[PDB]
């Protein structure tokens, strides 16, 4: 049981690492996009 | 490879919206280039 199980612990682990690398990456891009919000702010709304 | 299926499928959906950033950038890229540009109907670039 403990083979099966070891099968599945590797299996949800890739999962989880692999989903933690998409999020990390998604982050960067919505960080990107609140900076050129913040910009868009004071650039176009608090002054022109 | 049927019993890891999702890994596959999580692979084409991400290089799909990866493919599909890549063609709303150049989609935008082209538009900016292409904003507010008039051009005269007499312009021939083989003369002028």
């Amino acid at each position: 049981a403990q083979v099966q199980i070891d099968r599945l612990i590797n299996g949800r682990l890739t999962a989880l690492n692999a989903y933690v690398s998409q999020q990390l990456s998604d982050i960067s891009l919505v960080k990107f996009g609140a900076a050129l919000a913040m910009e868009k702010v004071n650039e176009c709304v608090k002054s022109q | 490879l049927s019993e890891y299926g999702t890994f596959c499928d999580n692979i084409n959906s991400i290089l799909d919206e990866v493919n599909g950033l890549l063609d709303t950038t150049q989609l935008h890229v082209a538009d900016t280039l292409m904003q507010g540009v008039t051009l005269s109907s007499n312009l021939n670039t083989n003369l002028h």
